[PDB]
RNA sequence: CCGGGCACUCUAACGGGACUGCCCGCGAAAGCGGGAGGAAGGAGGGGACGACGUCUGGUCAGCAUGGCCCUUACGGCCUGGGCGACACACGUGCUACAAUGCCCACUACAAAGCGAUGCCACCCGGCAACGGGGAGCUAAUCGCAAAAAGGUGGGCCCAGUUCGGAUUGGGGUCUGCAACCCGACCCCAUGAAGCCGGAAUCGCUAGUAAUCGCGGAUCAGCCAUGCCGCGGUGAAUACG
């Protein structure tokens, strides 16, 4: 993107629940174009979720993305010779995107044999503020603030 | 339950399980519990004496397996070997004996990689 | 109540070719089928530009046939002579059956 | 195409196999097209020149 | 009596006969659930309908060919999006910013000589 | 994994050389280039020097190798 | 997987039949 | 399916359509931002097309060509062999290491193409490859042709495992004068490495990437998992 600023591509909601999040959300999921695999193992999951839950998936959903997103990371750069963890803020698009990519990411490295109880678990158990998705929006936001020092590098 | 030679497949559906024989894939498998009438599904576990006599009985006096195929193997390739053919020697080099190429790969036959020196001038790629 | 195809390389010949039919015996015969046309097979053929290697070139060569139909029906005496023998079309071929 | 090699042409093959093309405008064997008799080569120009009625240039 | 429309894409039409009735959908001589076997795409398909509060007034019997599923999906969306407006052009004024009425023109691009497929362009090395 | 199917080729060449090389009892060498033949029973005990394309090889058929082929004795390629 | 012969994709990948894959 | 009818879908020729024309805002203009109507909006998407010139780039082995050189041989013919060697090294790819998966059923939904001594329906024989018989098509009309991914049901239960299909032993089928060197295909047995890959490195900005299958040229057959096209499902991201 050297001309432009590219526009943001904007997504069709959810056919379910009408939320353009939740698209998102499933087409990370979705591997090899196969929405409709994707799209399910999603829904599976909101219905385990809304089992072993009383509370409506939907609403676990979004708190947990909430859980997961980084306000604050460090950004590489380039100094007389040397490269520094530049602490930056986060842009809130790329919040929504760093969230959504880890919980799958994190969720597919869970245990449990079933993907939709992965997503299942990985979502609720983020909304309870645990989970390796939060673990990592932390770990990321202790790595900025952690070189506070390289602040002054505002880039 | 031991069936062939010394064989014990078992708390696995019959068909996998009689697949842990030298002999025997899962066609054979599939063939012995029909000419038997034995619910392939039920686990060796759950077989029943009169079904693993049958299957004993059908399998090991119908087919050569174990150690006689390996013998018998073993054999044709010393045959081969022993006469003058071409194959016999493949077998003896131990190179690939069904017209593969041995100038890359043929990985399986030669084993892990003897690397040597050579010549890295110009793009020898 | 004749069957008659028109076969071709170019779409022009073929078309100053079957109206070259249609009008003709169309104040002689039936009202005619008029002219149908027939879906075109095309024959591709990509070759690699220059003489030697640079296999990533190619030039796209393609020789469409393009067909048609007309078909009139009430084999009249009066049409078999606006026709039979008043051709023009040169890159044109005709099959008739009826 | 050395002269010798273009008996080609010459039916008598002992063995219908033997039997092969070659471009009929230079004697290239090595890919010769049936509905021409002639070579990617020879193809490609003759088509330029308009000479090979009905063949033009794909594009889509 | 009836209304048409007609729908197309990604190579792939669709015929669109509304009529006043229930809700049945005849596609190919099939249930729309009996066609759409379990494509959470599906609804999206009938969403025109919605849009104007109908559905609840009306029947529609679609036949379709050529491409897949999820483009007969969309072909059956922009067919009923034409066929409701047959029926009212003033349905248009609010059918039309949903869009509804636009033909989708994106279409399998071409694949070039030299790539691997379109824009998939050969790997090279020790360049 | 072999096959031909019926009709077990052999090239005449030979065989109707060796056939008859039968009838006079045996001989001692019949050099052929045909190691496309496939050796057959009346050919056991004979000796055929089959060419691998620079020379004629020594090759004493016997009732092992009767259904193999001549060029499966007469190794083309030098190997280190 | 499409290199197993003795199975139906190994058939339609190598666009052969037999029994793993017979014609209808 | 028949009668019947061209509405529709198509098939394929010819036209209409978009012009920053309209409205608002900014300019001095050209234009820029935005809004309407529109299938489409400001080069709508893809292609053909690549200036004067550079690399003494590539090709005397497509062909043409100046000059050299051989002219019972550096010409010509065969039979056989080699181009298919292997300690080893690299490029490009294919198939994988699995449960967002693999297997077996049942059932859907394409587009381009190709086919008269060629596609080959259907029937019988065979586990099958394929044999034997045989209808139809000069092919929008008959055949290739199954679409696969999907959807439905069932099995496997985390294991080098119902993952993966290398290698090897058998027994066969085709093409062909002939498959040892050196063919593809089928069936039984065998069931390798491989648990996601160091340093380093390639592609792609959307119907693109990634995935799924289908056709064609060459061609007897084939070593095509290569090329050249076709359509299904269909993302992520671009501060800068
Ligand atoms: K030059
Ligand atoms: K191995
Ligand atoms: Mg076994
Ligand atoms: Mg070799
Ligand atoms: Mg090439
Ligand atoms: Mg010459
Ligand atoms: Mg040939
Ligand atoms: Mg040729
Ligand atoms: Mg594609
Ligand atoms: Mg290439
Ligand atoms: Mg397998
Ligand atoms: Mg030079
Ligand atoms: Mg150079
Ligand atoms: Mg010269
Ligand atoms: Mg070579
Ligand atoms: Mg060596
Ligand atoms: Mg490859
Ligand atoms: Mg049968
Ligand atoms: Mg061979
Ligand atoms: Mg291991
Ligand atoms: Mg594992
Ligand atoms: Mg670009
Ligand atoms: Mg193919
Ligand atoms: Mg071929
Ligand atoms: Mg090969
Ligand atoms: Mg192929
Ligand atoms: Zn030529």
């Amino acid at each position: 993107a050297r001309r432009r600023r590219a526009e943001v591509r904007q997504l069709q909601p959810d056919l379910v629940y009408g939320d353009v999040l939740v698209t998102a959300f499933i087409n990370k999921i979705m591997r090899d174009g196969k929405k409709n695999l994707a799209a399910r193992i999603f829904y599976d999951a909101c219905k385990i979720i809304q089992e072993k839950t009383g509370q409506e998936p939907l609403k676990v959903f979004k708190q947990a993305v909430e859980n997961v997103k980084p306000r604050m990371e460090v950004r590489s750069r380039r100094v007389g010779g040397a490269n520094y963890q530049v602490p930056m803020e986060v842009s809130p698009r790329r919040q929504q995107s760093l969230a959504l990519r880890w919980l799958v990411q994190a969720a597919n490295q869970r245990p449990e044999r079933r993907a939709a109880v992965r997503i299942a678990h990985e979502l609720m158990d983020a909304a309870e503020g645990k989970g390796g998705a939060v673990k990592k929006k932390e770990d990321v936001e202790r790595m900025a603030e952690a070189n506070r020092a390289y602040a002054h590098y505002r880039w | 339950a031991r069936i062939a030679g010394v064989e014990i497949p078992r708390n696995k559906r019959v068909d996998v399980a009689l697949t842990y024989i030298y002999g025997i894939g899962k066609a054979r498998a599939k063939e012995a519990l029909e000419k038997t009438g034995i619910n392939p599904a039920t686990r060796v576990k759950d077989l029943t004496e009169a079904e693993v006599v049958r299957l004993r009985e059908y399998v090991e006096n119908t087919w050569k397996l174990e150690g006689e195929l390996r013998a018998e193997v073993a054999a044709n390739i010393k045959r081969l070997m022993d006469i003058g053919c071409y194959r016999g020697l493949r077998h003896r080099r131990g190179l690939p004996v069904r017209g593969q190429r041995t100038r890359t790969n043929a990985r399986t036959r030669k084993g892990p990689r003897k690397t040597v020196a050579g010549k890295k001038k110009a793009p020898r790629k | 109540k004749i069957r008659i195809k028109l076969r071709g390389f170019d779409h022009k010949t073929l078309d100053a070719s079957a109206q070259k039919i249609v009008e003709a015996a169309r104040r002689s015969g039936a009202q005619v089928s008029g002219p149908i046309p027939l879906p075109t097979r095309v024959r591709r053929f990509t070759v690699i530009r220059g003489p030697f290697k640079h296999k990533d070139s190619r030039e796209h060569f393609e020789l469409r046939t393009h067909n048609r139909l007309v078909d009139i029906i009430n084999p009249n005496r009066k049409t078999i002579e606006q026709l039979m023998t008043l051709d023009l079309p040169t890159g044109v071929e005709i099959e008739i059956k009826t | 195409a050395r002269k010798a090699l273009i008996e080609k042409a010459k039916r008598t093959p002992k063995f219908k196999v033997r039997a092969y093309t070659r471009c009929v405008r230079c004697g290239r064997a090595r890919s010769v097209y049936r509905f021409f008799g002639l070579c990617r080569i020879c193809l490609r120009e003759l088509a330029h020149k308009g000479q090979l009625p009905g063949v033009r240039k794909a594009s889509w | 009596e009836q209304y048409y429309g007609t729908g197309r894409r990604k190579e792939a039409v669709a015929r669109v006969f509304l009529r006043p009735g229930n809700g049945k959908v005849t596609v190919n001589g099939q249930d729309f659930n009996e066609y759409f076997q379990g494509l959470v795409r599906a609804v999206a398909a009938l969403e025109p309908l919605r849009a104007v509060d109908a559905l609840g007034r009306f029947d529609a019997y679609i036949t379709v060919r050529g491409g897949g599923k999820s483009g007969q999906i969309d072909a059956i969306k922009l067919g009923i999006a034409r066929a409701l407006v047959q029926y009212n052009p003033d349905y248009r004024a609010k059918l039309k910013p949903l869009g509804f009425l636009t033909r989708d023109a994106r279409v399998v691009e071409r694949k070039k000589y030299g790539k691997h497929k379109a824009r998939r362009a050969p790997q090279y090395s020790k360049r | 994994p072999r096959s031909l199917k019926k009709g077990v080729f052999v090239d005449d060449h030979l065989l109707e050389k060796v056939l008859e090389l039968n009838a006079k009892g045996e001989k001692r060498l019949i050099k052929t280039w045909s190691r496309r033949s496939t050796i057959v029973p009346e050919m056991v005990g004979h000796t055929i020097a089959v060419y691998n394309g620079k020379q004629h090889v020594p090759v004493y058929i016997t009732e092992n190798m009767v259904g193999h082929k001549l060029g499966e004795f007469a190794p083309t390629r030098t190997y280190r | 997987g499409k290199g197993d012969r003795r199975t139906r994709r190994g058939k339609i990948w190598r666009g052969t039949y037999g029994k793993y894959r017979p014609r209808k």
